[PDB]
């Protein structure tokens, strides 16, 4: 155990479309969406 | 310049009541045509409408 390095360094890889990346990952893990009964305020 | 030829163009009486005008009408022998007073009716307002869940009165902008 030691408090001398720094530990958050992969940001530093981070590029334009890393966060919309994890977003496409992470669709296929949530549960379905609750509906209002139509297609829009519109509808 | 406009030019008239009746003298009680610019006659407007003012009444309390329907009935008050009726009488003074009739007193002084005048055709007369009443018409009801016209209010508007009492309207349900909704802030929260603005916000509406699943209705159509949700709105797009503010």
């Amino acid at each position: 155990f030691d408090n001398s390095t720094y530990r958050n360094l992969q940001h530093h890889e981070y590029s334009t479309y890393t966060f919309l990346d994890l977003n496409v990952e992470l669709s296929k893990f949530r549960m379905p969406q609750p509906s209002s009964g139509r297609q829009s305020p519109r509808h | 310049w406009s030019s008239t030829a009746d003298p009680l163009s610019n006659l407007v009486l003012t009444f309390s009541t329907k009935e008050d005008a009726v009488a003074f009408a009739e007193k002084n022998g005048w055709s007369f045509d009443v018409e009801e007073r016209k209010v508007p009716k009492p309207k349900s307002k909704s802030y929260g409408a603005n916000f509406s869940w699943n209705k159509r009165t949700r709105v797009s902008t503010k």
